DNA sequence: CTTCCTCGAAGGTTC
DNA sequence: GAACCTTCGAGGAAG
């Protein structure tokens, strides 16, 4: 299937990847449940495949929520309760709760009791709910927003990384197949040095290239095919779109590379600065082709000699 | 078919249909029109004072 | 009607047009729903009018709805259980949907399925609602105000261009058709010239100018006809307005083509600082007639050759 | 009445007459609505006035009401249910109206529909309402303070300037004739100076003029009368109020003839910066008695000789 | 006399007195009711007393309510509708009465008839009620917070203000009849002095002395037994409250003069900081003691002298 | 005597004692009930315990209630028909009363009768209820929230303030008797000076000194042992915590005096933005060490002084 | 167990430890109640674990329920009229009760009755003498009555070294593991000086015995794992590492601001905010300067750059 | 005496009571031939 | 009641 | 000393 069910299957993330195939042997060695996982990071690195990899590695059955659906306690209240011995329960987006929700997550995760007004009137009282041994898992892409005392109570931590090319290749040729498509090894290494670092771009790229060979040429996608397809998309060969090889050309060509403001800059391109700033700017600044200073951005040696001009 | 009318302008400046259908219902004459009855049910429930 | 039905049709996006062709005819082979579209650029430029095209493409009913109709998870899902398969969803101004709806999509986009809450509190409990085949297309004028793991997940992205003199002059001419006037070429070239590239305008000029000709002429748009209209709308040969005129005057007249900083230049015109970089310099900037320097705007030699002085 | 109701009655604004007389004669030779026009300009200078023009001499009915009485979106659905084909709709102070509310009107305006959301709980569900032909009519003091979409839709501007003396006084002539009164030139000539250009203060001195002349004369206004009675009113020899004063007098005395900022100005004068703002500054300036400077606000010295102070 | 029949009667406002004279007179004259009248100014100073004297030189029955006990136009109509030709209507307050009234008070000032549209869709009724003559007296504190369209409708304004020296000594000296307390020219001028400007201060310290000298002197105010009363209810020869003296004190001895911010002096003072800028800053500044600046409150140099300081 | 039965014995409050002594007597000279009185200032001074005296005075029953407990007109006239001829009724946190209630106690106010109206049209009628002479006591504590009807009734104003070192110091050692302990008169006096002028905080001083006193001690409350509990304690002889030195010595060794931002301070310190806005920042204040600015926290002169640093501009 | 049960397991604490002996000896002295009591603090020092600590020298039954659930007056009196005589009632995470339900609570504190309403009906109660406990972290979030009220605070403070050593000392003997004294010392320095992130690193090191070693620890194995988990000896982890970096290398040593700094790293602004400098500003790692924030010298020494005024 | 009876009610309804409550607060008065002002004043006295 | 966001101040560089 | 650019801090209003 396209999300891999495996530590077999699971390319990449090997600092990750790793640690928790030590600590979920252990935990079955001693017969007893895995201690809470966060998992947090940029988009679309793989944080819901692995904890869905989890439950199938420990061998139990996962439930599964998220932050939006939950809203009072009333809610969490009926969620809990309903678990079995060992099972693990997964809520994505965990960050969307609301505080007050969060503070009864306190003492479940430390000593497995929730305090429950129970009855009305004379007869409302407050009684111990005792719950079974779980494991909580949480994924997020905010966790500053977390409260401090939740984050403490977490007793495993994995931090995603991006991807390499060599990786990033293994990754195409394991989805071309899954579509029934010939694809050579150039072309792939073609696309994945395209993807940004992300499989979720890889398999988007995949996608409109197979859409564009199965129309206008013959379903195969070939070394040749592969060129044209990528001069439709106008993507360079560094990843850089349209808009981000104007915004280099208008520096080097208007302003001798800088240094230039952010607003000067937007209005020579007819785009807001909000997109600019949003969009565009921070992949260039992470691969180096632009640097930010006091006095504004500057064009690095890397971007002239990718861009063909002369570093005078 | 004045009745109605009635209810209904008393309606339009936010009275209940409960209290409206009494205030209109407690007046009463043939020859009233929909003007005149509106100015009835109103000045009856009024608390004047001096 | 005004509103072009077909890609035969709609003039210019080439760019645009090339892609979602190819897309949209591999699509119908495999017989499934087109990837979800994300159309995004300036104002008036024909974001609205591409997503009626698709949906005529496809042959299928179009479901509309907007961004600030939306206010609470419960509307969204009323709207997503009345979808058929095959159904396309436009949601116009998709930036203004609140953060705490926009998180319930991503589980909508990628599987198909929906976390709910359902009961009335003393007994509920988590189900997933499973949705069928459908595609999503939005319109929004600024994509940087959309969270990162939203954008994302959009598969096609149409970024909308300016238009040039030749394909809005035949844009002139076919919505004189549609008024069944007479327009003859040289004035239909003449509006364009003063449309700033945007087909709203456009439209907008020769509505009026279709007016004075009938009243006040033989009902026939002639070079010299167009002249007395547009001098009597205030609208200079470069598209330029009053207010815009009045600036450029001042910048010569008390300081001699600069270099002059913002403020003491609104002050000279009585008008609001921000009104006069937000509204008016970003057009002057784009056409060459205001340039920007380390120490002020400087007006070039072709605001001096438009105005009448003698440049030095 | 005094109300005008045909543009052979409205003096003045010769400039907005020409036009809205074309678009109108031009908008009966079709069975066709006219489109939707914005006017704005100062207070009192008689733009609800023209509504009724346009009324008139299209023949057709108008319903009146203002953005803040409309509390909620759902009520302008309710509001445009009632309007029956070729009705006008005018809309006062349509700058206030709240952001929820204005993008609502937006898809009436351009395709007379409007998608809205009937039902609540469970019946939930969305619809689309279509609207018969209609002119909305808007009016506003900032014409810059609109929203660009909003300003975008609208296919006629109207802006309306200050009356000259020839107008004012035939105006004021026109007004001593409705009412069984009689006045000589001379007076006439007074009153329109003493009374800023606009015709609402012009009508409502008459109304005061009036009464003195009956008690405490011969029944009839004279330039020895109606110095008299001006001097009795708070009407100044420039037609300064009597708040002017404080202005110039704050200004000269407290901050040494400025520079000084309206804001601290004005919680210094215990004023709303609102009224300043619109009531005083707008008149001070336009007649010299107030520069503005990139610093703030400076007293002129034709401020200083008639107050009475010292030009140092 | 203290509460008044006739203008005769009413001690002081002599300038708002004599306009009001020519008005009602005239009006008698015409055989018609006196136009809309809209009081306002600082509160205490006698605006409901003066509405009284209105109606018993008219010859007319008043009749009074107030902003907040309208709550539905329900209310409105049925107090119109008991109005007798040439009553009287006070609204104290009209600055706070609800916004849909407002809508109904319009009508029913211009027009004297309200029209109520009812039915929906397929019908459209209206019912149409006519009112008999009369004149509505409206108060409020300030005239910039109410509605501007309403503020159109009102034909005399009658801007009240504080009372002059020999006005509250005439007060003061009625009131101590009442009393049956002796007191001198000399003490009556110094309790003037010290109330500031307002008749019910005035009499508070009448009341407070008249305990002192009965007890501590021999029943007789000397002006050497009011001087020593006044120091031990501690207020100032300048009228300054026992607050209003410790703010001066505060800033010169522990901030030096300032400037010192609001939210840091109504922390140091135990006082709430929206009471300070509400009830105590504004004597203080109309007096010329505080100054406000970017930095801060400073106190003046006038200051410096009234508490006994060194200036720099 | 902590209970107080006449002005005699009650501490402290001399300016307010001293005005409210001249209009009892001369109100007792006639046959009238004293004027309505309006109390202001910060909370927790005894302003409960200035209305029981002020009744003694007078010689009439003193009635208590608060505003957030009455809740309907009703409430408010059942009351006022318990009052006995002169008799004073109390109402603590008078600004939170509903304004269904306010309306009526205007009338009360100024003639002493309410007039229930009832029926409607033709049957308009209302009903007048005299009400016996009596004295509204109202405390409050947020002045400006009062409306200018209900003040123009209240004719007396009284300012409570916060007690001083010769009289708080008497209060510290009238408790110390409550529980037989004997201290000396120069050990009360380092124990008032730490109070920041608020008895509720000298009480809870002394209840803890006398702790270490019995334990670590011969049971007695001498000069040596005050110097011991208040060092165990760190509270310092300006009545600083342990975390407001910690405030103003963060300020002056790494910011040069500020500006600093909130923020900023509050992760050096390791607190919560509200925790030191609210516990630490008031106290500092009023005791003139720091001030707020645009741009943010400064330190002042007296603070340098205070804490051992030389202050260069 | 894991949670101390006296003073004498108590490690640690010495200043609010050594006060609350001297109170609690002194109350049973004179047969009274312990005076109402208020623990604060950052997170993880130990506010919970002392409550118990507390009722066991006292010898008396613990009541406890938390702020979250209580949401009505109605309530709170069901859990009052449950006090027995000496009774101890803690509350913790006492800072979410709503206001309507704090005005009732200071008032049965100091007069010991309560007189409320709650179809309505008045309801009277005449409570025996008893303690009220209070818990919480954002201590500032209480009404100024409310504080006034409690007659002894607890301000919790930070481990030292020879303490965090000791009870790591003490937890390894509860899982029945062997450590020796050179190897409990190396986690103690990269525990931040708080207790539960102490016991944290063990059980992940504990793991890592049993799979990777012979189920022993010892000055070799951690650092094995210690390499494993990434976490400098300074207590740094892999982020906070790359801060340092990325500002010596990139910005010679700033000042740079918090927006530039966090694109630069594909951080989210907020979680470098929040997550990431508030350690390294304590430490006297960085410091934050009108203009931005720079590296001090102490960072240059750690990660072994020449250091320029 | 019923006129009192009833106006009894009908005032202390206008204080907030309600219709029943009032009623039975009325009731519980023995004496029918006092006036409503003084049923009022026992009527309240009593709920007190 | 809480989060967000926008208005204002000022440090530093360059002409 | 006028003009740009980047950075931090305190309010407040919109759910
Ligand atoms: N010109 C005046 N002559 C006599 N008494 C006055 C005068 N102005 C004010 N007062 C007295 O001061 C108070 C003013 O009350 P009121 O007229 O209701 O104030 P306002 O209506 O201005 O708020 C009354 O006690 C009134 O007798
Ligand atoms: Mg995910
Ligand atoms: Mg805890």
């Amino acid at each position: 299937t396209l999300r891999p069910q495996y530590f077999k299957e699971y390319i990449g993330q090997d600092k990750v990847k790793d640690q928790l195939k030590i600590f979920i042997e252990a935990a079955k060695l001693r017969d007893e449940a895995l201690d809470h996982t966060l998992l947090f990071g940029p988009p679309g690195l793989g944080k819901t495949t692995m904890a869905f990899v989890i439950a199938n590695e420990m061998g139990v059955n996962l439930k599964q929520t998220s932050g939006p659906a939950i809203e009072k306690a009333g809610d969490l209240v009926a969620i809990l309760n309903d678990l079995e011995p060992g099972d693990i329960l997964f809520i994505d987006e965990i960050h969307r709760m609301p505080m007050a929700v969060e503070e009864v997550l306190y003492s479940a995760m430390e000593d497995y009791y929730i305090d429950i007004m129970i009855g009305a009137g004379e007869t409302s009282r407050s009684v111990h709910l005792d719950l079974p041994p779980f494991t909580l898992v949480g994924a997020t892409t905010r966790a500053g927003m977390l409260s401090n005392p939740l984050r403490a109570r977490f007793g495993i931590n994995g931090h995603m990384e991006y991807y390499e090319l060599p990786d990033l290749t293994e990754i195409v040729e394991r989805t071309s197949e899954i579509f029934e498509m010939t694809i050579t090894p150039e072309a792939a290494l073609e696309l994945a040095r395209r993807s940004r670092g992300t499989p979720r771009i890889a398999n988007r790229l995949l996608k409109r290239v197979r859409d564009y060979a199965q129309i206008m040429g013959d379903g195969v996608i070939d070394d040749k095919i592969a060129d044209q397809a990528l001069t439709m998309l106008d993507v360079d060969h560094e990843g850089l779109d349209y808009v981000d090889q104007k915004i280099l050309r208008t520096m080097i060509e208007m302003y001798g590379g800088g240094p230039v403001g952010l607003g000067t800059l937007s209005v020579n391109i007819a785009e807001e600065r909000e997109t600019v700033e949003d969009m565009y700017e921070p992949y260039l600044i992470q691969k180096g082709f632009i640097m930010r200073t006091r006095t504004g951005r500057v064009a690095t040696a890397k971007a002239y000699e990718h861009m063909g001009y002369d570093y005078t | 078919d004045a009745e109605q009318e009635a209810v209904a302008a008393l309606v339009a400046l936010g009275y209940k249909p409960q209290e409206a259908s009494r205030m209109v219902s407690k007046i009463a004459r043939p020859d009233a029109s929909s003007e005149t009855l509106i100015r009835d049910a109103l000045r009856a429930a009024l608390h004047h004072h001096h």
